């Protein structure tokens, strides 16, 4: 069984 | 090294209430210590905190793909990971070891236990001492074990009693004066 | 009132040091981190790795994003640097100490930022650089850091120990002393 890592968005320049 | 530092922190947080019955998910963004934006599952969209997150609040909240991803995180992320980890985290139980010695202060040293939840009680001649108790409180050892030192002011039999989720019944250690 | 449990995937990126961290925290203890040098999952306890897996590659991708967000956020702040917060340092043992009975010294470094320290164990003023261990930077709810360093030892009347800590918030290195 694998832990899932949560992704994040790129920010606004 | 005098040069100024710049720190970005991200904390993807899963809070579990009543096992997995209720779950809160926070995506929290930090510049140094300054939380500037977050996604609160209970809120259901991004909110700018210290309004350096204003751009990120709008731009992220305008990407409805992202939102359904994040609105789903309490299932796809939090409840999933709880399941994976439950066996060796939520259910981890390691017994306390208990040592009593005079430091008077009579020391009850309670060591190597998991989880942190514990009750340490002093008895003098079988009666609970509710005054003169000097406690460290809970000390995290950083290796999935805890300790606590619970010291009784004394001037007979003294017994330290430990209750902990790992134990079927109280652990006692006696010191006869 | 309060939750039974919290799981936190905590990341940071620090410029100009180019230091990344990616770790999972369960109720204040580390499940794992990704070693950014070996690009590898490091389980805080070995057995966690027999119970579960994590794909280290996804963590490297998050860290790339964190550094890009950092640079964006550095400009949006007008280059507001971090204020150094110097650590509190405590040395304790794992268990009650008895002469000639194996024990472990714990150096607890707490409530500090940024997440950069140099830590040396000193036995009678001399560095101990084999058979010691340490944690990565552990997150705090106030968004400062803590860290632990460990020294297995044989208690003796003859030896003294110091945990020596350097951090940009201090004016000089801090020595925290332990002796029998
Ligand atoms: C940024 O910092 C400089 C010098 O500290 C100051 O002169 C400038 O006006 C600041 N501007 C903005 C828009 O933040
Ligand atoms: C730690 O040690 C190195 C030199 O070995 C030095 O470059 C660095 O500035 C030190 N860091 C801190 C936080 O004192």
């Amino acid at each position: 069984a694998g832990f899932a890592g949560e992704q994040g968005p790129a920010g606004e320049p | 090294d005098t040069r100024p530092r710049f720190l970005e922190q991200v904390k993807h947080e899963c809070h579990f209430f009543n096992g997995t019955e209720r779950v809160r998910f926070l995506d929290r963004y930090f510049y140094h210590q300054e939380e500037y934006v977050r996604f609160d599952s209970d809120v259901g969209e991004y909110r700018a905190v210290t309004e350096l997150g204003r751009p990120d609040a709008e731009y992220w909240n305008s990407q409805k793909d992202l939102l359904e991803q994040k609105r789903a995180a309490v299932d796809t992320y939090c409840r999933h990971n709880y399941g994976v980890g439950e066996s060796f985290t939520v259910q981890r139980r390691v017994y306390p070891e208990v040592t009593v010695y005079p430091a008077n202060l009579l020391v009850c040293s309670v060591n190597g236990f998991y989880p942190g939840s514990i009750e340490v009680r002093w008895f003098r001649n079988g009666q609970e001492e509710k005054t003169g108790v000097v406690s460290t409180g809970l000390i995290q050892n950083g290796d999935w074990t805890f300790q606590t030192l619970v010291m009784l002011e004394t001037v007979e039999v003294y017994t330290c009693q430990v209750e902990h989720p790992s134990l079927t019944s109280p652990l006692t250690v006696e010191w006869r004066a | 009132i309060k939750e039974e449990h919290v799981i936190i995937q905590a990341e940071f990126y620090l410029n100009p040091d180019q230091s990344g961290e990616f770790m999972f925290d369960f109720d204040g203890d580390e499940i794992f981190h990704v070693d950014m040098a070996k690009k590898e999952t490091v389980w805080r306890l070995e057995e966690f790795g027999r119970f579960a897996s994590a794909e280290a590659q996804g963590a490297l991708a998050n860290i790339a994003v964190d550094k890009a967000n950092l640079e964006i956020m550095t400009k949006r702040s007008n280059y507001t640097p971090i204020t150094n917060v110097p650590p509190e340092v405590t040395v304790l043992t794992n268990s009650p100490v008895e002469l000639r009975e194996p024990n472990v010294l714990i150096c607890f470094i707490d409530k500090f930022t940024p997440p950069v320290v140099n830590v040396t164990w000193l036995r009678n003023g001399k560095p101990v650089t084999t058979g010691v261990s340490e944690t990565v930077f552990l997150p705090r709810e106030d968004h400062l850091f803590r860290k632990f360093h460990y020294l297995p030892f044989l208690p003796s009347t003859e030896d003294v120990y110091d945990c020596r800590v350097e951090h940009w918030g201090l004016d000089e290195p801090l020595l925290k002393h332990w002796e029998f």
